[PDB]
C-alpha cells in the first residue's frame, strides 16, 4: 500500500524530470 | 431508558459478586437515574473512571461484557490487547485519537444531549508503563501515555466517555494517572465462598436439571462443602470433566470409533464420577488448605490408657479458654515427653479438633539446607499470614531441630532463638486472637536457655509403663492369637516394661517377618534387648 | 555481561511527501500543452 | 498570605533582593555575584503556586512564564529546544538594549523532572543549562521549578552558584482547609443542599493529610450517597420519584461516605500508646506512688536543669513485675513535645548493623527537638544475650555506651529511661555505672496486698474472699501481677464452685520465695 | 442439549527421550481436518516494532474467518507450538 504510493511518487518525479528535459530541448530548438 | 428492559440478575449468571456489582451500579449509574432537571440543579460532575483488577479466574471479562451488553447505546468500542503500536512513526497517536474521534464528533454535533459511549480496554498494563521507570531506547511508550493522558482529560473536557480496564498486576500501572477524574473507583476481587460456589454450580447445572440429566444422588450442598478454595474457572472445569467422564462410558476405542446410536438418550451422571473427577482430574491452583494429616497421623490414634484422654481434655480446655477470653489474646503451651512418644501426632490432632478458620503447621521438613537467615524470614512470613484472620492456631514441632542444637560444645544458632523468643510474646493486633502450641523432647536444654519460662504451661506425655497397657495395645492391634497373648502375658507380668508406641510398632512389625513357630520368641528377645530402661 | 539488544522504528515513508510531490507536478500539464501548441 | 515562614521569608528576602537594590554600576565595579537559582518540592497543591506568585509579585517585573509539565516535548525532534531560544530571544534583546538595567524576565517550571533527570533528556538538560548560564551572560534570568524528586536532578545543576536556595513547601492548616471546603460548598449552601446539622469545624479539625483532591473526592462521595438515599436500587432501576422535592444530607452520611471510600495518600502517622497498656494501671500499693513521684522529680529536674542537660534513669525489677507499663505511663505523664519508644519488636531478624542504624536514626530524630524523652525496654533482648558462652553482640553494647554519654546541641534537653530485669548482667558488662541512678519495682509481698488487688479487680464475692484470706493470710506470698491476672483468668474458666480449689492449688504450685 | 464447551489446550512435559514430538505428530495426522500449522521455537520474533504481534495474530485469522462464516458448523484448525 504505502510502498506502492512511494513508487508512484518516484514515477511522478521521474515524469517531472522528463518534462523539464523536454521543456529545455523544446526551447533550445525554438531559439 | 438507558437501561435495556431485559436486565436481570439471573440472566448474567454472575456468582458471589453481589456487593461488588451493587457498588459498581451505585457509584457509576446513580447520577443517571434522576432526570436532567435535578442533576443540572445539583451542578456536579460525573464519574469518568473504572478499573477492575484481581487474580486470574475471577470473572473480570465476564462482568465487563455483561455490563457492556446491559448498556443501551451505540456498540461499545473494544481494544483487544496491545495492537495499537505500529512501525511507521506517528501511528500509535493516530490510532488512539481515532479511537475517541467518533465520540468527540458526536458529542460536538449533539451538544448537551449526546449519548453515552464506553470503551473496553483489555490488558491495560501492556500499553501504559511508568514513564520514570523505563529504558531510554525509543519513546513509542511515553508518547502514547502522554497522548492518552491528554485525550482523557486535557484542555478540552468531555462527559460521555468511561474508561474500563482489566489487569492482573496493578502495581505495574502508572501512579501519576490513577487519580480522581481519570480512575477514582478501584475494587479488589478475591475468592468466592460456599454460597457462591453453590450458586455458580447451580448456574452451570441449569440445563441438566431442566432436562433431568442428573440422578437424584447429586447433592449440591455436599459438593460445595467438599470443594474448598476453588474458583469459578476451576468449578467449570470440574463440571466439564465430570460430564466428559460420564459421557465416555459409551465409546469403544483402540479398534474402531463407534457409538450405540440407541443408548445415547440413557446417559446420566452419578456422584462417584464427580468424586473421581475431583480427586484425579482437577487440583486446586490458588494456594491450598490441605494440611495433610495422614502424613503426621499414619496409623490413627488408639486409646491405650488415661494419658491420651487427659491430654485431649487439657487441649480442649485450653482451646475453649483462648476462644472465649479477651484479657489474654495470646496463649501458648508446650508439649514434651521422652523420645518416640507421638507428640507431633497428638499436637496435630488437638489442632485439628479446633474449628479455627486458619490452621497451619511449621516444621523443619520444608527447610532442608536453608541458610541461617531464611528460617527467620519464613517464620516471620508465617506469623504475618496467621495475623490476618481473627482466630488462628500455629504448631511448632521439633524445636530442638529448629535451632541446630548439638551437645558438642554445645553449638546452636542465636538468631533463630532470639527471633522465636520475640515472636512468642508479640500480642496480635486489636480485636484478634492467636494460639501457639510447641513440641520438644529436651526440657533441661530449654530450661538452660531460659526459654521455658516464656510458655504459659506445659503438658506431660508419658509412654507405656505397665504390662497391662502392652496387652491392651496388642488387643487393639489384633496381631496375635489367644495362646500367643497368654504366653506373652505370662512373661510380661513378671516385671515392668518401658517402650514407646512407635518403637513397639516397629518391633512387632520386625518380629512378624519370621515363621509362626519363632515369632513369639523373637519378639520377646527384641523386647528384652530394647527394654533396658528405668 | 552487561549488554542489551535494540528494537527499530522505520520512517522511510513520510505521509507529507505525497502532498507536495503530487501538487507540484499537477501544474506542468498546462505549460506542456501551451508549449506544444506554440511549437506547432 | 503564607504562614510558618516569616523567618524563612526574611531569609529568602536577604538571599534574593540584597544584590538587586544596588545600582548596576557599583555592583559591576565591585564584582558581586547574583542569585538566579530556585528549586521547590513538596506535597502537591496550591502552596507551591501561591509561594511562586507571592515571590514574583513584589518584584517590578513583567508577566512571568509558566509551563505545565513537559509541554516542550513533541513527537519529533527539535520541538523541545524551539521554544527555549524563542523565550530568551526577548531577554537577550532587552539585555542588549537597556544594558545592565534591563527588564527582569521570570521563568517558572512545573514538573521539570519529566524533561530533566535517551538523547532527548540530556540534550534538553544541556540546552537549559546553557541558556540559564553559559558563555553569554544574562543578568535578567529567574528560574523556579517544582518536582517531587529533587535528588534525581543532574549533577551539573548542583555546581556551586547554580543552586543556592533550599526550601520546603508548607502543609494545609485548619483555617485554610476550612476556607477551601467553604469555597467548594458555597454552591450547595446557596442551593441549600447541605443540612444545617453538619458542622464543618470539627470535620476540618480532625482531617489529617488531606489535600484538595481528597476533599473533592469525599464531597463527590457524599453527593453520590445523597443521590442514593432517595434511590431504591439493589432491586431494580426504579425509585420513588416523589421524595426528590425534599432532600438533605446528614453529617452521619458524610462520615459514612468519606470513611470507607478514600484514605490519605501521603503516609499516616499516629502516637498510639495503648498497645503497651492493655489493662491500665491499678493502685494496689504504695510503691507505685513512690515510683511515680520519683519519675516526676526526675522529669522536673531535667526540665529545670541548666548544668546537666542530659539525665538518664534505669528501671529494675524481677520478671513479670510490670516495668514497661510504668515507664510508658511516666513518659506519657511527662507531657513533652516529642516522645518515642524503641522496642525490639520492630526489628526481628535484623543484624547488628541494622539495629545500630535504627538506634542512630531514632536518636538523631529525637535530638532535633527542644526537649524529649526516649524509653528503651527489654535491654537484654535488644542486644541478644544467652547465658551459654555467654554470648552477645559487642557492636550494640558499644553503641549504647557511646550514646549514653553524648550531650545534645547546646540549648536543648533530653531524658533517657531504660528498663531491664538483670542487674548483675549489666553490672558485669560495666554499663550500670553510666546510668545516673536506679529504681526498684517489687512484687506482691503480703497476702493483704493480694486481697486488696483481688477486691479492686472485683472477680470474687465475699464468701470466697473470706476463705481465701483465711487460708493465705497466715503465710507470705510472692507472685507477679501479670502471672496473677493469668492465673485468675485460668481459674475463671471452671464452674463457680470449683474456682476456689483450683485457684488455691495453682497458687500453691506457683508459690516461691526469694 | 448439555450446553458444554470443548477443550482447546494440551500441554506435554517430561525428560528428554520419551515421545512428546511423536505423540503430537500422530495426533495431528489422525484428525481428518486441515493441515496443522507448526512453529519452530521462537521463530516469530522480528526486528521492526509491532511485527511479532502481527505474526501471532496471523495464525488465528483462518479460524476466526471460519467461525464468522460457517458459524457453529465449522471445521477444526490445529496449531502445534514447539518449545
Ligand atoms: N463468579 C463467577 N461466576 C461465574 N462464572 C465465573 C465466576 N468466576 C469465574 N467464572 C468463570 O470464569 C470463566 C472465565 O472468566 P474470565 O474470562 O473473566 O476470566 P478472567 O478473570 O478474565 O481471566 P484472566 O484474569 O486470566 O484474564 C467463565 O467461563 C466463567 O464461567
Ligand atoms: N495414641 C497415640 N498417640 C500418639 N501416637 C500414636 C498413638 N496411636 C498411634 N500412634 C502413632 O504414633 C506415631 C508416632 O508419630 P511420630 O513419629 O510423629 O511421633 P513423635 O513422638 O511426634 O516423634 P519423635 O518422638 O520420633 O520425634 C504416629 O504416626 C501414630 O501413627
Ligand atoms: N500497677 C501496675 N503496674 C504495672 N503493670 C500493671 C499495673 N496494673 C496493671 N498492670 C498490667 O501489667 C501488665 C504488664 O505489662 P508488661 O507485659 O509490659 O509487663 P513487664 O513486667 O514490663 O514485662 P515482662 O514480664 O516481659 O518483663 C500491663 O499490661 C498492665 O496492664
Ligand atoms: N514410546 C515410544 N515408542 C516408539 N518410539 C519412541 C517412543 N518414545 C520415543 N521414541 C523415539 O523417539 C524418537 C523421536 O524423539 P522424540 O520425539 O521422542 O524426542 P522428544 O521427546 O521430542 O525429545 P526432546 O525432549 O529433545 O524434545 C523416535 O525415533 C522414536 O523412535
Amino acid at each position: 500500500e504505502l510502498e506502492e504510493m512511494q513508487r508512484r511518487a518516484d514515477q511522478l518525479a521521474d515524469e517531472s524530470l522528463e518534462s523539464t528535459r523536454r521543456m529545455l530541448q523544446l526551447v533550445e530548438e525554438s531559439k | 431508558s438507558i437501561i435495556n428492559p431485559d436486565w436481570n440478575f439471573e440472566k448474567m449468571g454472575i456468582g458471589g459478586l453481589d456487593k461488588e456489582f451493587s457498588d459498581i451500579f451505585r457509584r457509576a449509574f446513580a447520577s443517571r437515574v434522576f432526570p436532567p432537571e435535578i442533576v443540572e440543579q445539583m451542578g456536579c460532575k460525573h464519574v469518568k473512571g473504572i478499573l477492575l483488577y484481581g487474580p486470574p479466574g475471577c470473572g473480570k471479562t465476564l462482568l465487563a461484557r455483561q455490563i457492556g451488553k446491559m448498556l443501551n447505546a451505540r456498540e461499545p468500542k473494544v481494544v483487544n490487547g496491545p495492537e495499537i503500536l505500529n512501525k511507521y512513526v506517528g501511528e500509535s497517536e493516530a490510532n488512539i485519537r481515532k479511537l475517541f474521534a467518533d465520540a468527540e464528533e458526536e458529542q460536538r454535533r449533539l451538544g448537551a444531549n449526546s449519548g453515552l459511549h464506553i470503551i473496553i480496554f483489555d490488558e491495560i498494563d501492556a500499553i501504559c508503563k511508568q514513564r520514570g521507570s523505563m529504558a531510554g531506547s525509543t519513546g513509542v511508550h511515553d508518547t502514547v501515555v502522554n497522548q492518552l493522558l491528554s485525550k482523557i482529560d486535557g484542555v478540552e473536557q468531555l462527559n460521555n466517555i468511561l474508561v474500563i480496564g482489566m489487569t492482573n498486576r496493578p502495581d505495574l500501572i502508572d501512579e501519576a494517572l490513577l487519580r480522581p477524574g481519570r480512575l477514582e473507583v478501584k475494587m479488589e476481587i478475591g475468592l468466592p465462598d460456599e454460597k457462591g460456589r453453590l450458586q455458580i454450580l447451580h448456574i452451570h447445572t441449569a440445563r441438566m436439571r431442566g432436562h433431568q440429566l442428573l440422578s437424584a444422588d447429586v447433592d449440591i450442598k455436599e459438593l460445595a462443602v467438599e470443594t474448598k478454595n476453588f474458583s469459578g474457572a476451576e468449578l467449570e472445569g470440574l463440571v466439564r470433566a465430570a460430564q466428559s467422564t460420564a459421557m465416555n462410558r459409551h465409546i469403544k476405542a483402540s479398534t474402531k470409533v463407534e457409538v450405540d446410536m440407541e443408548k445415547a438418550e440413557s446417559l446420566q451422571v452419578t456422584r462417584g464420577d464427580f468424586l473421581a473427577s475431583l480427586e484425579n482430574d482437577i487440583k486446586p491452583a490458588f494456594g491450598t488448605n490441605q494440611e495433610d494429616y495422614a502424613s503426621y497421623i499414619m496409623n490413627g490414634i488408639i486409646k491405650w490408657g488415661d494419658p491420651v484422654t487427659r491430654v485431649l481434655d487439657d487441649g480442649e480446655l485450653l482451646v475453649q479458654q483462648t476462644k472465649n477470653s479477651d484479657r489474654t489474646p495470646l496463649v501458648s503451651v508446650l508439649l514434651e515427653g521422652p523420645p518416640h512418644s507421638g507428640k507431633t501426632a497428638l499436637a496435630a490432632k488437638i489442632a485439628e479438633e479446633s474449628n479455627f478458620p486458619f490452621i497451619k503447621i511449621c516444621s523443619p521438613d520444608k527447610m532442608i539446607g536453608f541458610s541461617e537467615t531464611a528460617k527467620c524470614q519464613a517464620m516471620k512470613k508465617i506469623f504475618d499470614d496467621a495475623y490476618k484472620s481473627q482466630l488462628s492456631c500455629v504448631v511448632v514441632d521439633d524445636i530442638e531441630r529448629l535451632l541446630d542444637y548439638v551437645p558438642i560444645g554445645p553449638r546452636f544458632s542465636n538468631l533463630v532463638l532470639q527471633a522465636l523468643l520475640v515472636l512468642l510474646k508479640k500480642a496480635p493486633p486489636q480485636g484478634r486472637k492467636l494460639l501457639i502450641i510447641g513440641t520438644t523432647s529436651r526440657k533441661d536444654v530449654l530450661q538452660e536457655m531460659e526459654m521455658l519460662n516464656a510458655f504459659s504451661t506445659t503438658i506431660h506425655v508419658p509412654n507405656i509403663a505397665t504390662g497391662e497397657q502392652l496387652l491392651e495395645a496388642l488387643e487393639l492391634l489384633g496381631n496375635f492369637k489367644d495362646k500367643e497373648r497368654t504366653t506373652i502375658a505370662q512373661q510380661v507380668k513378671g516385671k515392668k516394661v518401658w517402650i514407646g508406641i512407635k518403637k513397639l510398632l516397629m518391633l512387632i512389625e520386625m518380629s512378624l517377618q519370621m515363621d509362626p513357630e519363632y515369632r513369639v520368641r523373637k519378639f520377646l528377645a527384641l523386647l528384652r534387648e530394647e527394654g533396658a530402661s528405668p | 555481561a552487561i549488554f542489551a539488544s535494540g528494537i527499530i522504528m522505520d520512517s522511510s515513508i513520510s505521509k507529507q511527501a505525497l502532498s507536495e510531490i503530487e501538487t507540484r507536478h499537477s501544474e506542468i500539464i498546462k505549460l506542456e500543452n501551451s508549449i506544444r501548441e506554440l511549437h506547432d
